[PDB]
């Protein structure tokens, strides 16, 4: 592949073809459910999961 | 139990004026319980 200076190369973290990727398209409802989002609460799938949607790797120093 | 029977409708201002009626008339531990069953099925039909 042919490439000017200045292109991309290759894609980081959070990064995808070139933009900002923080998250994730999901498909999403907007009603109460028996109470477990009351307030501010959240109630998610087992999809989200099992298929590492929102999985993240941490690391952590120990000196 | 002589419950009222409320046939018109019930807002904020009702269900609080219902729970003080009810603390009054039949003491905290019977209340209570009351909450926990309005709890679910004002859960339930929301």
């Amino acid at each position: 592949k042919c490439i000017k200076k200045g292109q991309i190369l290759a894609d980081g973290a959070a990064t995808v073809g070139g933009e900002l990727a923080l998250g994730k398209n999901v498909l999403v409802a907007y009603m109460p459910w028996e109470g477990y989002n009351f307030e501010d609460a959240v109630l998610i799938s087992e999809c989200l999961v099992y298929g590492d949607i929102y999985t993240s790797f941490h690391i952590r120093k120990y000196e | 139990a002589n419950l009222v029977f409320h046939n018109k409708v019930i807002d904020g201002t009702a269900i609080k004026r219902l729970i003080s009626r009810l603390i009054d008339h039949f003491g905290m531990a019977y209340t209570s319980h009351i909450l926990d069953q309005v709890k679910t099925l004002g859960f339930q039909q929301a």
